[PDB]
């Protein structure tokens, strides 16, 4: 079929809609997360922009198209994303109107570009240049952990967040890589959330009383197990034939403490002291006569490791993964500060934390291992962007929509055109702007109206920036209030709010394709 | 080529051809034809004559005899 | 068996409804379709080709109108979305009037009065170019390439193009056919920058070389291209029975390994330190060259074999007893395998063979070359449209409503009734300019009044509506260009399924 | 894994081996026929009438005293006896040299077929 | 179970000697040859059976083309035996086996 000319946007304008209505509360501590069964027939709950539109099976191209392009800026930020499809649609019934009074999409489209560019210079205008205190970072942190969690649930993770990111600032890394681990632990309640400066691995192999508790660890990372088999046969060499099965009968078990008393070696050669524990790790299993004859040695060797642990430990301990055993010294296995196999429930968690460069943090949470405990693994990942943001930029400002009024005030105030042609889609341009701060507070109080005329005249009086208190609903500094909108994070929308409107306000055939 | 104008009948025969070179008459006057439907060539034969190995000159000049 | 007024209504529906948004996608200022998919599958483009393939065509025509399209894809690849344009147009304005008022033919034969008119009137308004200076080139191809809107990267493909297509300009018909894009052979290749990348004589191969292909570096030493007739002979003159036991083996690879001796030896003549064997490669042949002290090369393809024939510039023969540098292998020749990234690369230099380089691409990935790499495919066709008319026409408007008047005059005078086809055709010019409003934002009947007040006193000469900043504006001043080859042609080619359309009364089976 | 492996290993053996006895058995009889015409040779060229120890039983040679030394069997049919003359023997025989030639050939390409496929069974069995 | 392969034994048995007779045929086509370009210069017997017997001329002929029949005779009985044995060897495969699994 095809949808012609006006109605083409006209389904355009829709689709955004009802969706924007969804969050204009997934935004902010007020931000009410949404839930999805049919989105898979799980029972999923989500709160943020752009993945609740991957998670759902979105039918509609419109949203089927977002999901892609507010990744990008999802990639960066994660806040913001609940926040950007509210100006895009909007502006559409901004501008809608204009070519439903009559004009062109073209010039409005048109329009929008100065408009852009003065926020984009607005944009460096407002950005204020903020440290790196990691309070400043704790508010940046929870205002985004705020938006997509409770506010308690902000304050009592955000220290891990802001945390981790500055031993990966020791690194220098300007952003988040390693300390990105996370690991969600048999519980009760989600409440538990520890900080690992070191790793943690999650088992202690199958053997208790290794000494497990080890405070010297130098970490053996092994690949290959101790465990290859017990019987006759090898690990991977399997036969059917009797006569090739009498074959590897006799040193399938030696093979075992040939790389068993490697380690046992391995330990006297890293040690010669049973007082330093020394860890063996292993991706796969390793034999409980293996463990026990490293155990009686104080020897403690970990079984069935993670992979990502693997790349974990060699890097943070400045580890090593091996694939043989033999004989090394201490530091040939990387040192973790601190090594204890931690069992909660039933399966012993190996904490190995601080370990020597400890360049993998992580940040664990104890939980009911439900979706609720997934629903906490986000803000903290999306927080840790935010942070990542603010450690990206120093140029950090107010949130709730404090620019918005400042953009939307100076930006319309002036005519950056000068003209029609470009005013006219600067018109609709700066006043999708104020489609967020607006509605929060009147989601959450006081309706659009105070506010902004609050806001605006507000900033007309300041020029501080003054944003919505989120619990009031008429503006405060935030400043002052601690929502903090990173310049990294509110660019983007900028430029996505823009780009994506461009081409898709500017279609007229539509038609199945193939 | 030339002009339309100078397109002209011919009295003989058009050929579009490859003319000969390397001190071929570019006109014969009342010539007999040899029109070959064959690629001449040469036949590729290493020895047809003077078999006999001389000078290298001559082992060559066994396989000149194509 | 669907035929007449309702089919020649129809074409024009056929044609008619596919340009209406392809229009607004013309000029940098463009509305894209938007193609949902019964998949699902969502395409935002503002190009015909793409948008030609994707949709379900609900008429012959409109299978006929791909078919045009596709030739100027194929002709050029420059003013696609505007084959179909002027084609509908032609039909849309007087076909029914005309066939009402009963004719195909008549105006059948105004397209072709009309067609020349403007051919005529370009070479006027389409003024010569200086090949002789790249930026007056360059400035149309960057014209071309922000055509392309891709200034950053493309303005470099610019340069690469346009020193390769000056370079890659030669042929010889008799009539000397002025650039050859066949002759003209990009790379393509991970490591280094497109900045680094550039243009050396004769045909690079890249293509049958990402590894080590001849050698690497043979600096004189020759390449042999193979056209023979080089055949291992089972016999020594004859071919006898294959080779399936050992007595096969043994007598006939005795007279088998003495033809290759025969044939490669007088290979080794030519000085080559390679051999690329494309004929009678076979396992003894190729076996003999590093018997016969050369590098001997497998399986390959004669299209490199010819750009090789445009590389080292020689020929190729199948002559068995007669190799030489002339017969292949011509100049001194440059052949360096060279690893540009991690392939390794042929690059055939020292061309004997008129201008003719070809263009080493290397981008930091292949996809920051692929920016250059199209637009430099885009501008080749654009510098050659440059070369093949060396006149640079006003583009838009000012190429548009100075044809109309014409037209319109030429109807007048001529005041038959071919007069209203002409009028349909000046008219049906009308609308890429008025399209350029439409895709502006501005009144275009005012701007096409205001055009004709262009045209009423200028003759609209640079003058046209400027869909870009839609406005009257001097497209000599502009810089706004076109060849008028392309210009032409998309036109001439605009003009033809017209005529088609018009000329087909009955669809049948 | 190898359990198929070791079953494909131990079969693809036998098949060479069955074919490999094959042909290897098909140029003897085949060369009986080259070597009938070769004592068809020796046989006009001392004369008729000399002594012929000819296989008599097991352990014994019969002599007797040689007659038409153009006398030969040609065995055709099933079991049918055709006497010959000392050329019709060389050609008969040279059919059958040919027929058992292709006969031989015929096997040579499944003689081969299971030892490189068996072959590549060794190598992820070990491997 | 035993009733398996009896029956493809004695298909395999009359299956290769079948097609001995083949090449055979080709002779006993060819023996009509050699004889018939005998007139009597050989002397002919018949091997027919294990007394090798003084034959004449007609005997020889008369023979090869009773001859033949060997190849006519065991050839086509055998087609028979081959799907008569194959059949019941066929059928007795399922029974046997699925009882001693069952």
């Amino acid at each position: 079929e095809v949808a012609r000319a006006q109605a083409a946007l006209a389904v355009n304008i829709s689709a955004a809609r009802g969706l924007q209505d969804v969050l204009r509360t997934n935004l902010g501590p007020k931000g009410t997360m949404k839930m999805l069964v049919s989105g898979a027939g799980d029972i999923k709950l989500t709160k943020d922009g752009n993945v609740l539109l991957h998670e759902m099976q979105i039918q509609h191209p419109t949203a089927s198209l977002i999901a892609k392009v507010a990744t990008a800026q999802d990639d960066i930020t994660g806040d913001g994303t609940t926040s950007n499809v509210l100006i895009i649609g909007e502006l559409l019934k901004q501008a809608d109107l204009y070519i439903s009074e009559g004009l062109h999409p073209r010039i409005i489209t048109e329009g929008f570009e100065a408009a852009k560019e003065k926020a984009l210079q607005f944009l460096e205008e407002v950005k204020v240049s903020r440290e790196m205190d990691r309070e400043t970072l704790i508010d940046v942190a929870r205002t985004s952990l705020r938006t997509k969690v409770h506010a308690e649930l902000a304050d009592v993770l955000t220290e891990a967040v802001v945390d981790s990111i500055l031993a990966i600032k020791k690194q220098d890394e300007p952003i988040d890589l390693f300390m990105i681990e996370i690991m969600e632990m048999k519980h009760k309640s989600e409440t538990d959330t520890s900080l690992i400066r070191g790793l943690v691995l999650d088992h202690g192999a199958r053997h208790p009383d290794m000494k497990k508790r080890v405070e010297d660890a130098y970490i053996l990372t092994c690949n290959v197990s101790l465990e290859y088999e017990k019987t006759e046969v090898n690990s991977g060499f399997f036969y059917k034939s009797a006569e090739e099965r009498e074959k590897l009968v006799k040193a399938e078990r030696k093979f075992i403490e040939d790389r068993v008393k490697k380690i046992i070696e391995l330990k006297r050669k890293v040690c010669g002291d049973s007082d330093k524990g020394f860890v063996v790790i292993n991706q796969k299993g390793i034999d409980p006569f293996s463990l026990d004859a490293l155990s009686k040695e104080g020897i403690v060797a970990l079984r069935r490791a993670k992979r990502r642990n693997m790349e974990r430990l060699t890097l943070a301990c400045g580890g090593v993964a091996l694939n043989s055993f033999d004989d090394l010294s201490p530091d040939c296995l990387g040192h973790a500060g601190l090594v204890y196999e931690y069992t909660l429930g039933e399966e012993k968690f190996t904490f190995i934390e601080k370990c020597n460069n400890p360049r993998s943090v992580t940040l664990l949470i104890k939980g009911p291992n439900k979706h609720t405990l997934t629903q906490i693994k986000d803000a903290v990942r999306d927080g840790l962007r935010a942070v990542k943001n603010a450690i990206d930029d120093g140029c950090v400002v107010p949130g709730a929509g404090a620019v918005e009024v400042a953009m939307a005030e100076a930006l319309i105030k002036h005519k950056p055109s000068v003209k029609g042609r470009a005013q006219l889609g600067v018109q609709a341009f700066a006043d999708a702007l104020l489609i967020i701060p607006k509605v929060l507070a009147q989601n959450s109080g006081f309706d659009l109206q105070e506010t902004l005329v609050k806001i605006q005249a507000e900033h007309s009086e300041s020029g501080q920036l003054v944003g919505v208190d989120l619990n009031t609903g008429e503006p405060m500094v935030a400043a002052e209030v601690g929502v903090w909108d990173n310049y990294c994070v509110k660019k983007q929308l900028l430029h996505s709010c823009t780009v994506i409107a461009t081409n898709i306000l500017l279609v007229d055939e539509i038609m199945r394709a193939g | 080529g030339r002009s339309q104008m100078e397109s002209m009948l011919i009295s003989g025969y058009a050929l579009n051809c490859v003319v000969g070179s390397q001190g071929m008459p570019k006109r014969i006057v009342n010539a007999k034809i040899a029109c070959l439907d064959f690629s001449l060539q040469k036949t590729k034969m290493k020895l047809g004559v003077q078999v006999v190995i001389t000078d290298p000159e001559k082992l060559d000049q066994i396989r000149q005899r194509e | 068996r669907e035929s007449g007024r309702k089919v020649q209504s129809g074409n024009i529906n056929a044609a008619k409804t596919i340009a209406d948004i392809i229009r607004t996608c013309l000029g940098p200022k463009s509305m894209m379709k938007m193609l949902l998919d019964p998949m699902g599958g969502i395409v935002m483009t503002n190009d015909g080709n793409a948008i030609l393939r994707e949709i379900q065509v609900q008429h012959p025509a409109a299978k006929s109108m791909i078919e045009i399209s596709r030739t100027q894809d194929e002709e050029v690849g420059d003013g696609t979305t505007s084959v179909i344009i002027l084609a509908g147009e032609m039909l849309s304005v007087a076909e029914h009037f005309l066939e009402q008022q009963m004719h195909p033919t008549v105006v059948i034969s105004a397209y072709r009065k009309a067609l020349d008119d403007m051919i005529s009137t370009l070479k006027k308004i389409s003024i010569p170019v200086d090949i002789s200076d790249s930026d007056m080139m360059l400035n149309i191809i960057n014209s071309s390439i922000t055509t392309k809107a891709i200034s950053r990267w493309s303005s470099l493909a610019c340069n690469i193009a346009l020193d390769a297509v000056k370079m890659v300009q030669f042929e010889e018909n008799g009539r000397k056919e002025i650039d050859i894009k066949k002759y003209a052979r990009v790379e393509k290749i991970p490591g280094g920058i497109i900045e680094d990348s550039c243009v050396l004589r004769g045909v690079m191969i890249n293509k049958d070389v990402t590894h080590p292909r001849m050698r690497r570096y043979i600096k004189n030493p020759r390449i042999v291209l193979l056209d023979s007739s080089l055949e291992y002979k089972k016999g020594e003159s004859q071919t006898d029975i294959e080779i399936t036991r050992e007595e096969d083996f043994t007598r006939i690879l005795q007279m088998e390994e003495e033809y290759i001796q025969q044939l490669c030896e007088d290979i080794i003549q030519l000085k080559p330190d390679v051999v690329i064997t494309e004929k009678g490669i076979s396992d003894l042949a190729q076996h003999y060259l590093m018997r016969a002290n050369i590098t001997a090369i497998r399986r390959v393809r004669k299209t490199d074999n010819n750009r090789i024939a445009r590389a080292c510039g020689a020929r190729i023969v199948s002559r068995p007893e007669e190799l030489r540098e002339d017969d292949v292998g011509t100049g001194a020749g440059l052949l360096e395998i060279k690893k540009i990234g991690d392939e390794y690369f042929t690059f055939i230099t020292d061309c004997k063979d008129p201008k003719a380089c070809t263009i080493l691409l290397r981008g930091a990935s292949k996809e920051i070359l692929s920016e250059v790499e199209r637009n430099l495919q885009d501008a080749m066709q654009v510098c050659r449209n440059v070369l093949l008319d060396p006149q640079l026409v006003p583009g838009g408007g000012a190429s548009e409503m100075a044809v109309a008047h014409a037209l319109t005059e030429k109807s007048k005078a001529m005041t038959g009734v071919e007069q209203w086809p002409y009028r349909a055709v000046a008219q049906a010019l009308e609308v890429i300019p008025r399209t350029l409003i439409q895709n502006c934002g501005a009144s275009t009947i005012r701007l096409l009044t205001s055009l004709r007040a262009k045209h009423t006193q200028e003759n609209c000469e640079t003058w046209g509506v400027n869909g870009e900043t839609g406005t009257l504006v001097d497209m000599k001043e502009l810089g706004i260009w076109e060849p008028l080859a392309v210009k032409l042609q998309t036109y001439k080619t605009a003009v033809e399924t017209a005529v088609l359309l018009l000329r087909i009364d009955d669809i049948v089976s | 894994n190898l359990p198929q492996l070791e079953m494909l290993k131990n079969q693809l053996d036998q098949e060479v081996e069955f074919l490999s006895t094959s042909i290897a058995q098909l140029k003897v009889v085949q060369t009986k026929y080259v070597e009938a015409k070769d004592c068809l040779n020796v046989l006009n060229k001392s004369n008729e009438g000399k002594e012929l120890l000819v296989p008599l039983t097991s352990s014994m040679y019969v002599p007797g005293k040689l007659h038409d030394v153009e006398h030969v069997l040609i065995d055709v049919g099933t079991g049918y006896y055709v006497e010959k003359t000392a050329e019709d023997a060389k050609d008969f025989f040279k059919r059958k040299i040919d027929f058992l030639t292709k006969q031989m050939e015929k096997i040579q390409p499944a003689l081969q077929e299971k030892h490189a496929m068996k072959q590549a069974v060794m190598e992820m069995m070990s491997q | 179970v035993e009733k398996y392969q009896q029956l493809q034994k004695d298909l395999s048995k009359s299956m290769s000697g079948r097609q001995k007779l083949e090449a055979q045929l080709t002779e006993n086509n060819i023996v009509k040859e050699e004889l018939a370009l005998l007139d009597g210069s050989n002397v002919v017997f018949k091997l027919l059976g294990p007394v090798l017997v003084k034959q004449e001329l007609g005997e020889a002929r008369a023979t090869v083309g009773k001859r033949l029949d060997y190849i006519t005779a065991e050839i086509k009985r055998y087609e028979s035996q081959l799907r008569d044995l194959e059949r019941q060897s066929e059928q007795q495969r399922e029974t046997l086996a699925q009882l001693q699994q069952e």
